């Protein structure tokens, strides 16, 4: 239906690429970018991602992830 | 046998040791990637991730991509 971004925090200090490709592997995502300064923040864009199930999964498999932003645009 | 790779994988360099990962774009979409302060629109086509900008023009030589 809509377009969602989703930014999440994580603390992956390897850790990246793990990340990363377990977010591209989630539900319904279309593209995964690192960004910020510390490159520390991954957005996600796609639609039909279902952002619990994703961060419960980071948090399970990396370390800890925070939701920053979620907004359907 | 594997299935087709879903994605195409950006990088800013071509070398396993020093390239920096950008972003991960579905086969059959499109996506803007930020590198060295700049935008480049690319379509993720097939399997083969050769880097292709949207507008049909040449991107760097140092974006790479590969498939996943």
């Amino acid at each position: 239906g809509l377009k969602q971004k989703i930014v999440i925090k994580v603390a992956m200090e390897n850790c990246r690429s793990k990340a990363m490709a377990l977010v591209a592997s989630t539900g319904g995502v279309d593209s995964v970018a690192l960004v910020g300064d510390l490159r520390d923040k991954i957005e996600v864009v796609g639609y039909g991602i279902d952002p619990i199930k994703l961060i419960s999964a980071l948090r399970k498999k990396v370390g800890d992830a925070e939701l920053l932003q979620v907004s359907q645009a | 046998g594997p299935a087709p790779a879903r994605f195409c994988v950006y990088y800013d360099g071509h070398l396993p040791a020093t390239r920096v990962l950008l972003m991960y774009v579905r086969i059959g979409t499109t996506a803007t990637i930020t590198a060295r302060g700049h935008e480049f629109e690319v379509e993720a086509k097939d399997q083969n991730c050769k880097v292709i900008l949207t507008n049909g023009k040449q991107a760097p030589d140092w974006l790479a991509a590969e498939p996943y």
